[PDB]
């Protein structure tokens, strides 16, 4: 499964 | 042996209108298993291995969720990064993801990663000890800053030893039929003559998986790297993987040389003679 | 900018009047836009397929192009790409021992 959530760069 | 599991992907700027084509695909070892296109009706993610297709209606609505999420986050960096490289809006440009995990062979968490790169270059990393970051240039310094003030690091160490081995062992274990199974390279020799003083020989593996492997020429029991040639790895397209290995020899003297062969699934290297 | 690798080939042992399937592999090269075709005796192949865009760790993009086919005596078939990096198209013809 993915990751739950990114930050944006 | 060891296994991994890990998500790539691809954002790439749309000048002129609209948003970006953005394609996420996920892999067990060397089987892919997950896949999301921006362009494609659905605009689900969607099963590319039958083990896959055992979770429930739960599972991908999760997953859809999370990819397109993850799509967004990418569309707000290449405006982000544009204006950080002070680039303009006139041409397209790329982000690329990936991230994911190693177990080793007692299938315990061995590493994980978080790379990312723009228009085809390192941009920012995650180290090996999941709590720092590489960051390529001042660009990429400024979004390291960022990161660490949000504890970036510490949500992604927490995935990647726990969630995400954890669910790797699960896959593994509801796929067991072909991802715990090992196919050994199917080998031969080739020969084909240039002129009258010289021939070259062809070693062949077909058909194996995973896609690790090595192929090696000796002449009379030495290793011999000149006169030779290796393709790269190639999927067959069935799920397994093809190679070769090519030495020039001197007419008649054939019999001088061997290939050996390396892969998980052969318990003894194989020796191959003409 | 990166230009593609190629490699075409079967992906089982090509014999004459049996059913097989030719693949088109492109690898190394970036931007991931990419424009390949498979060619009999010329002729585009029309029913062709292709894997989901993946890359290597040196961040360069490969695709897998394929269809089924059934070689014959006196057919010829060749990949045809080009790519941003290309000022002609690379056409590579299928040899049935690489």
């Amino acid at each position: 499964v993915l990751h739950d959530d990114l930050l944006e760069a | 042996g060891s296994h991994s599991m890990r998500y790539f992907f691809t954002s790439v700027s749309r000048p002129g209108r609209g948003e970006p084509r953005f394609i996420a695909v996920g892999y067990v070892d060397d089987t892919q298993f997950v896949r999301f296109d921006s362009d494609a009706a659905s605009q689900r993610m969607e099963p590319r291995a039958p083990w896959i297709e055992q979770e429930g209606p739960e599972y991908w609505d999760g997953e859809t969720r999370k990819v397109k999420a993850h799509s967004q986050t990418h569309r707000v960096d290449l405006g982000t990064l544009r204006g950080y490289y002070n680039q303009s809006e006139a041409g397209s440009h790329t982000v690329q993801r990936m991230y994911g995990c190693d177990v080793g062979s007692d299938w315990r968490f061995l590493r994980g990663y978080h790379q990312y790169a723009y228009d085809g270059k390192d941009y920012i990393a995650l180290k090996e000890d999941l709590r720092s970051w590489t960051a390529a240039d001042m660009a990429a310094q400024t979004t390291k800053h960022k990161w660490e003030a949000a504890h970036v690091a510490e949500q992604l160490r927490a995935y990647l030893e726990g969630t995400c081995v954890e669910w790797l062992r699960r896959y593994l274990e509801n796929g067991k039929e072909t991802l715990q199974r090992t196919d050994a390279p199917k080998t031969h020799m080739t020969h084909h003559a240039v002129s009258d003083h010289e021939a070259t020989l062809r070693c062949w593996a077909l058909s194996f998986y995973p896609a690790e492997i090595t192929l090696t020429w000796q002449r009379d029991g030495e290793d011999q790297t000149q006169d030779t040639e290796l393709v790269e790895t190639r999927p067959a397209g069935d799920g397994t993987f093809q190679k070769w290995a090519a030495v020039v020899v001197p007419s008649g003297q054939e019999q001088r040389y061997t290939c050996h062969v390396q892969h998980e699934g052969l318990p003894k290297p194989l020796t191959l003679r003409w | 900018q990166r230009t593609p690798k190629i490699q075409v080939y079967s992906r089982h042992p090509a014999e004459n009047g049996k059913s097989n399937f030719l693949n088109c592999y492109v690898s190394g090269f970036h931007p991931s836009d990419i424009e390949v075709d498979l060619l009999k005796n010329g002729e585009r192949i029309e029913k062709v397929e292709h894997s989901d865009l993946s890359f290597s760790k040196d961040w360069s993009f490969y695709l897998l192009y394929y269809t089924e086919f059934t070689p014959t005596e006196k057919d010829e078939y060749a990949c045809r790409v080009n790519h941003v990096t290309l000022s002609q198209p690379k056409i590579v013809k299928w040899d049935r021992d690489m």
